[PDB]
């Protein structure tokens, strides 16, 4: 079903406009934004598997010590 | 038990076909295969490999071909319709030491020689492997016994092999005269054996490099085409009633 | 009269094409 | 105009169109020489392999035959006729007008020994195999669409534009041939 | 308006269907770059068979010759090494790319309605693809083929009673050998047109309502045509894939498998270490995981029953874990754990592994049981929360 | 001549002074037999291993 | 770039050819600069190097 909008929409040609140097354009501030808002969610995703990693080596090391004679 | 099991990791050693833009070392692969059809061949088939592989790698054609009219290698049936032999020609494959696997355990004491043709991508870390290997032979440790029949390796899995050391000094000579050391023969070998397992390296890295370069320029003029296509309407202005 | 100069241009675009695919140099 | 992603051009610029299209070509010059790799690897995938090319030459020996008869010996897929041909058959062989030959050719451009004929039996039409001792010229039938060949292996009726090809032969004695 | 004349050749009877489902959908304007993992796998797919269809030109089903005749396919016919490592990597790209694809559903709640069939389709799809590629790496006859054919017919030894009948209906013999080689070579050149088949009926069943967005919100009024603007940035994908895949196959062709496979098949002796490849590693943790055959092989099919009964749990209303804390932790958490699963499928089965792999597969499961309880408790977050 | 592998891997050892001595170590423990059961494996590799990455980055250029 | 719009981009016909010609020449320039590369780096290496080449007894 079409739904019914009232709005006025301004644009410019793309070919009055730069193209490319909006990808370095307050870099920074894309760089703070993405840490900030994400790091619960890559904490989520690393520490497990790390964690998990290192326990295991531990674990083998421990194991193929213990055996020596 | 828990350690010899496994055996002991092989080091990483820098061959020279190594890097991106790297090729194979050809004079090394010719003192290579010297090595093998002196020392390996009369263990070890290599039924992949052709004497026309050789050719514009590591032999003349002419080189390649006499190296051929030296072996005896069957043919036939003729029109009477027996068996009979030839001299061998650019087309025929590497001689096979044995008749058949059987033959090679009971050559072996029980153990069969695999073929060489791939064994360097057919181990982990393959070239540094058999490098290891070929030059790992010494005492084992306190404790340890084999037995007869079996030799000490660390690098192979359990310890015990049915190779003895083969890669004994001056063990080959070499026709450029490198001194024929273990360690120079058995880089030579190992570079020929990589050569053998991946013959069209050379080939594969520089497609690799040309073709990921122009891939790259590629990705450039695409991310313009698009930025240039969106840019009428990531750059819009638009009003709306709503507030909140 | 525009026509025949398109004919023109896509016939020298296709000979174009065609000894870029195949490259007979060396038949040449 | 909203400025986050893109800058504008100070107003009444002029178009940069013309860059636009020189700046995208670079790129299609890239994906025009992308898809004729790909497709230019995969029809010479189909291409005769190296074990195959490997096996396009070599020499054959053989001896003699009764007049009259005809034998088929081989080589890499192209069999060869071998007749020796009595002295009627020569003279049979010689006594017809060049002009009317589809391909104009004479006895003696063919034959070595006039005793012996040697040429590939595989017809020029399609790659068939001819017939020996068939055919309304007392040479070869073709049996897949009809080509007929005379004693000197010339083609005189049928669809197949060329004589049967004659090999590289000699005589190293009275019986021994090599091709 | 009356239609006398011609317009666009794009709204004529021959290109009208295209023109509607390939240039004038509508989209929503605001995808991202992880929406077009689809276009991706699609591209992977078409690949796959036509490097197959090329390869199969010169590869000999027989245990007598197959070995042989790849390497046949790497040394001799020209292009032949181009061909083999695009297949072979191709198939990576594949899983790869259906797996970042599968992700992106979860993780924006694509799934739920009115988009619950094209879920289980997708779901079927992902059967198809696993039962295609692992009856393609049995056809090079190494090592890794034989075992790995030989454990994977053995599963159907766990049903009691007809369980033996069928493990020796699907070899055609009394052991892998021959027949199971060329049935398997059969198989293999018709599944990919099923495939084919199925992702059509996906991409159907998809327009019927339109793709989801990362917002999960209604898109209607922001939509846009698919051509031009998700063209271009579908193809900003397909080059950035094509760099990758260009890498694995000029300079790293065998990092992505085993060497054992470079052995030719001996049934005497079982290698070392025996594991396919890592597209199914987490599905091997999770058979391994329990000490039971028929545990194992029914927590293989639970893994499948869970995620065809995903779209059908009563959930909460909103879609996006952008608005969902709780929700996007358990996914991140679920990302995890199915990495974990990977690498544990590719360890020993010993100690601490079995511990770690017996954990991993309850959290796997954990997931798709604690959603229905988040879903339900969610419901009553609009009552909870009051401006 | 002689083989430099050998060599390097005599002149590598002060590199290897603390897995060498726990091998010995190990070694002078087990000397009493007890059915045969007891060796020094691990302290043997961690040995070569330390001698093997030594050596490995020095052999190749003294090859040709 | 104006200039060469006026003569390369008026017509398709003549920028396709202009794609085709620059696939070409383009794709050649780069296959030179890399075997340049690789024979830079890869010095003494070659077969046609082998100091002992056709003297095989
Ligand atoms: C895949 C493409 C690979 C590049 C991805 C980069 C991301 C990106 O730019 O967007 C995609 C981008 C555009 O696509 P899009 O459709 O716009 O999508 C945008 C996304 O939504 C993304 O949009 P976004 O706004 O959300 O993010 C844009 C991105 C930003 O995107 C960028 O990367 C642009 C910035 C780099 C370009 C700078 C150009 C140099 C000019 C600088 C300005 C000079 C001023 C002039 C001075 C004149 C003299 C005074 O911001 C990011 O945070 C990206 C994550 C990476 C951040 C970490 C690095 C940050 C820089 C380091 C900190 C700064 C300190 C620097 C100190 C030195 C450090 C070495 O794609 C490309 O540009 C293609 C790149 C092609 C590269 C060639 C091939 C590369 C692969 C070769 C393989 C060989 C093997
Ligand atoms: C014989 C004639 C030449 C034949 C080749 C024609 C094609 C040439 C390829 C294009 C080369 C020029 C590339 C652009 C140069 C400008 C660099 C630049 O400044 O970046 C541009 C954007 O350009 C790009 O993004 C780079 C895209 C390059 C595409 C890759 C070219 C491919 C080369 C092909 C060569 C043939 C070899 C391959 C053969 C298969 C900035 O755009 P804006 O942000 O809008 O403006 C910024 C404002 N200011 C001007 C002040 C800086
Ligand atoms: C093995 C192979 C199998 C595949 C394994 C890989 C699977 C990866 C699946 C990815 C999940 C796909 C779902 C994507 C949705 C998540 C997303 O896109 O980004 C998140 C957030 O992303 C994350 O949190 C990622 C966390 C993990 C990152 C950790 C990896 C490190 C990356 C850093 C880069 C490398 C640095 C290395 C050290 C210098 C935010 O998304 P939105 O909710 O839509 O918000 C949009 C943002 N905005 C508000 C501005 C509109
Ligand atoms: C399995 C792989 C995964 C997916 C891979 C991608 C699939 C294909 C790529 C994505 C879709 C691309 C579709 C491109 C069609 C573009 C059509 C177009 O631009 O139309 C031009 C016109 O070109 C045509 O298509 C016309 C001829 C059609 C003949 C059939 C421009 O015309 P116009 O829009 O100005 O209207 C003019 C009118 O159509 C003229 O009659
Ligand atoms: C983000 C851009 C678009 C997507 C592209 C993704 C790129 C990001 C990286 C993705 C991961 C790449 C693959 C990860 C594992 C590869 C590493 C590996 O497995 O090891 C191999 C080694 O990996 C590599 O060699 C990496 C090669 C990368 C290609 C770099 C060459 C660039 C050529 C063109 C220059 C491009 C410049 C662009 C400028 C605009 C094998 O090593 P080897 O010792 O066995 O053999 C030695 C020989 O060198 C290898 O063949
Ligand atoms: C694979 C399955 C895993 C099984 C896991 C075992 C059982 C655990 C199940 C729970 C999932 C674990 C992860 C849950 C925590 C996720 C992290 C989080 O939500 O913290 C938020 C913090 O706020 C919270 O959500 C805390 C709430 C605590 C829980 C309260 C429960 C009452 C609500 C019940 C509603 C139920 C439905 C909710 C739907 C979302 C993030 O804040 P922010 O991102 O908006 O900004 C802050 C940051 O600095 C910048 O990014
Ligand atoms: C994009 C990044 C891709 C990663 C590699 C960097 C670009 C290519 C240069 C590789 C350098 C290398 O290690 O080998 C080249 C090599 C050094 O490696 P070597 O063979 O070990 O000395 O040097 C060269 O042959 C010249 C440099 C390459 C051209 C650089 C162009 C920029
Ligand atoms: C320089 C010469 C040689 C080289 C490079 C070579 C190479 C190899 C390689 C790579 C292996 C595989 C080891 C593994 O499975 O990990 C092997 C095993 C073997 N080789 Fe050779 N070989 C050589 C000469 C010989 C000779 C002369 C003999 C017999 C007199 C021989 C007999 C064997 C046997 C029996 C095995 C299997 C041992 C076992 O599995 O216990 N080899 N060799
Ligand atoms: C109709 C299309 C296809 C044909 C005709 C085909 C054909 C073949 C052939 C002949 C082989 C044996 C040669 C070789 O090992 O390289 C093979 C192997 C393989 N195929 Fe396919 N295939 C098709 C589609 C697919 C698809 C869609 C997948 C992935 C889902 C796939 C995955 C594989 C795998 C993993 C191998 C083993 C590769 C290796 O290690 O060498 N194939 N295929
Ligand atoms: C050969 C494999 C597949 C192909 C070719 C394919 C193709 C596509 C395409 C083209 C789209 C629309 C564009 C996009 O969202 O990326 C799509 C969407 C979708 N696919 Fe698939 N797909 C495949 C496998 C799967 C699998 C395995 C699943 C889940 C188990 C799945 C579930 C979905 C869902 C839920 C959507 C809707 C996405 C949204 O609206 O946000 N697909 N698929
Ligand atoms: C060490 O062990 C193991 C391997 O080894 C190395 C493996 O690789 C894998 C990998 C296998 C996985 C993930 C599952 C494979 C799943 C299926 C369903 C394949 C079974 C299908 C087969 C064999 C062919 C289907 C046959 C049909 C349809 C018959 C046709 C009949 C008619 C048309 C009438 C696992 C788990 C494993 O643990
Ligand atoms: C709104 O619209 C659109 C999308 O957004 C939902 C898209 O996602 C895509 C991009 C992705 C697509 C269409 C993936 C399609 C994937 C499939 C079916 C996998 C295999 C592809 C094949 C073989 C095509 C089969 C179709 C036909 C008719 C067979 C004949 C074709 C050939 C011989 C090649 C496009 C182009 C699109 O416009
Ligand atoms: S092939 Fe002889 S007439 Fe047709």
């Amino acid at each position: 079903q079409p739904v019914k909008l009232k709005a006025v929409v301004y644009a410019l040609s793309p070919f009055q406009q730069k193209i490319m140097t909006g990808l370095w354009k307050d870099l920074p501030e894309k760089i703070h934004h993405k840490v900030s808002e994400n790091w619960i969610s890559a904490t989520l995703l690393v520490t497990p598997v790390v964690g998990t990693y290192w326990y295991a080596q531990y674990f083998k090391e421990q194991e193929k010590l213990e055996h020596r004679f | 038990a828990d350690e010899a099991e496994h055996g002991l990791e092989c080091p990483n050693y820098p061959w020279p076909h190594e890097g991106i833009l790297s090729s194979y070392d050809h004079a090394s692969i010719r003192r290579g295969h010297q090595v093998y059809q002196q020392v390996c061949a009369s263990c070890h088939s290599m039924s992949l490999i052709s004497y026309r592989d050789l050719v514009g790698v590591a032999y003349t054609e002419e080189e390649a071909k006499a190296m051929a009219a030296e072996i005896e290698v069957v043919d036939g049936p003729n029109d009477e319709g027996e068996m009979f032999t030839r001299p061998g020609k650019l087309s025929d494959r590497l001689p096979e030491p044995y008749s058949n696997e059987s033959a090679a355990r009971f050559a072996n004491g029980g153990a069969y020689p695999p073929d060489l043709s791939l064994v360097t991508k057919a181990r982990h870390n393959g070239q540094n492997y058999v490098f290891a290997l070929l030059t790992g032979y010494r005492d084992p440790p306190a404790g340890i016994s084999i037995r007869e029949g079996l030799h000490y390796n660390p690098y192979f899995p359990g310890g015990a092999i049915a190779m003895p050391k083969m890669l004994n000094d001056e063990a080959v000579e070499y026709e450029d005269g490198t001194p024929a050391t273990e360690a120079q023969m058995g880089k030579d070998v190992v570079s020929f054996l990589s050569w053998a397992a991946e013959p069209e390296m050379e080939e594969r890295k520089l497609m690799g490099f040309k073709w990921i370069f122009l891939l790259s320029l590629a990705l450039l003029q695409a991310a313009y085409y698009r930025r240039l296509k969106w840019s009428v309407l990531k750059s819009r202005k638009l009003v709306l009633d709503v507030v909140n | 009269t525009i026509d025949i100069q398109a004919a023109a241009g896509w016939g020298i675009a296709a000979a174009a094409g065609a000894i870029w695919v195949v490259q007979p140099f060396g038949w040449i | 105009y909203d400025d986050h992603n893109h800058e504008r051009y100070p107003p009444g610029d002029p178009s940069k169109r013309a860059f636009a299209y020189f700046v995208l070509s670079g790129g299609r010059f890239v994906y025009a020489s992308v898809l004729r790799l790909l497709v230019l690897k995969l029809i010479v995938s189909m291409s005769a392999s190296k074990d195959v090319l490997a096996l396009a030459s070599l020499e054959v020996d053989l001896g003699s035959i009764e007049p009259g008869t005809t034998v088929t010996v081989k080589w890499r897929g192209k069999p060869v006729f071998i007749r020796r041909r009595t002295e009627d058959d020569i003279k049979l062989a010689n006594s017809v007008d060049v002009g009317s030959l589809r391909d104009p050719q004479e006895d003696s451009v063919r034959v070595k020994n006039p005793e012996w004929l040697v040429v590939v039996g595989v017809c020029t039409h399609l790659g068939c195999i001819p017939l020996p001792n068939a055919g309304d010229y007392g040479g070869w039938f073709c049996p897949c669409h009809g080509s007929h060949y005379d004693i000197s292996g010339r083609i005189r009726k049928g669809p197949a534009p060329y004589n049967l090809e004659v090999p590289t032969y000699s005589f190293l004695e009275e019986n021994k041939l090599l091709i | 308006t009356i239609r006398n004349q011609r317009f666009s050749l794009l709204k004529q009877p021959i290109s009208s269907t295209l023109n509607q489902h390939l240039v004038d959908y509508p989209t929503p304007s605001n995808l991202s770059y992880w929406w077009g993992f689809g276009s991706l796998a699609g591209i992977c797919l078409v690949i796959q068979i036509v490097t197959g269809v090329f390869l199969a030109m010169h590869y000999t089903p027989h245990v007598d010759l197959a070995f042989n005749s790849v390497e046949h396919i790497m040394r001799d016919v020209e292009g032949g090494w181009l061909l083999r490592y695009m297949h072979a990597n191709g198939a990576s790209m594949f899983f790869i790319v259906v797996y970042l694809h599968i992700f992106r559903g979860l993780y924006y709640a694509s799934y739920s309605s009115p988009r619950e069939f094209v879920w289980c389709l997708g779901v079927v799809i992902f059967l198809l693809m696993i039962v295609t590629a692992f009856i393609g790496y049995v056809l090079p006859w190494g090592q890794m083929s034989f075992w790995g054919a030989t454990v994977i017919t053995s599963l159907a030894s766990a049903i009691p009673v007809v369980g033996d009948t069928i493990v020796t209906w699907l070899w055609g013999g009394f052991s892998v050998d021959n027949a199971t080689l060329n049935r398997f070579f059969s198989l293999h050149y018709l599944l990919p047109f099923i495939l084919v088949g199925a992702s059509l009926l996906h991409l159907a069943a998809l327009h019927q309502y339109g793709s989801n967005n990362p917002l999960g919100v209604h898109s209607e009024m922001d939509k846009i045509a698919f051509y031009p603007y998700f063209y271009v940035k579908d193809l900003v994908g397909w080059v950035a894939f094509a760099i990758f895949f260009s890498i694995w196959i000029f300079y790293a062709p065998n990092v992505l498998g085993h060497p054992d496979n470079y052995i030719p098949a001996n049934p005497m002796s079982t290698p070392p270490h025996i594991v396919p490849e890592w597209y199914f590693l987490p599905i091997y943790a999770i058979l391994r995981s329990i000490p039971d055959k028929a545990g194992g092989v029914a927590a293989i099919a639970l893994v499948f029953i869970c995620l065809l009964a995903l779209p059908f749990f009563k959930s909460m209303y909103v879609r996006s874990s952008s608005f969902r804390p709780i929700y996007q932790g358990m996914f991140w958490l679920l990302l995890a754990d199915c990495l974990l699963l990977g690498w544990i499928g590719c360890q020993p089965v010993e100690a601490p592994f079995v511990t770690i792999g017996q954990i991993s597969s309850l959290v796997f499961f954990l997931f798709f049981a604690i959603t229905p309880i988040l879903g339900r408790v969610g419901r009553g977050i609009p009552n909870s929360y009051t401006d | 001549v002689v083989d430099p592998k050998k060599y390097l891997e005599e002149s590598c050892k002060p590199k290897c002074v603390k897995p060498l001595l726990e091998y010995q170590a190990c070694v002078k423990r087990i000397q009493g037999d007890d059915s045969g059961h007891k060796h020094c494996t691990g302290q043997y590799f961690d040995y070569w291993q330390c001698i093997d990455k030594c050596v490995a980055p020095k052999l190749f250029a003294k090859l040709k | 770039f104006e200039g060469f719009y006026k003569l390369i981009m008026r017509r398709n016909s003549v920028y396709v050819t202009f794609i085709i010609a620059g696939a070409f020449f383009g794709e050649r320039a780069v296959d030179y600069g890399v075997h340049k590369l690789w024979e830079r780096n890869n010095v003494g290496k070659r077969y046609e190097d082998i100091s002992v080449l056709g003297q095989r007894p």
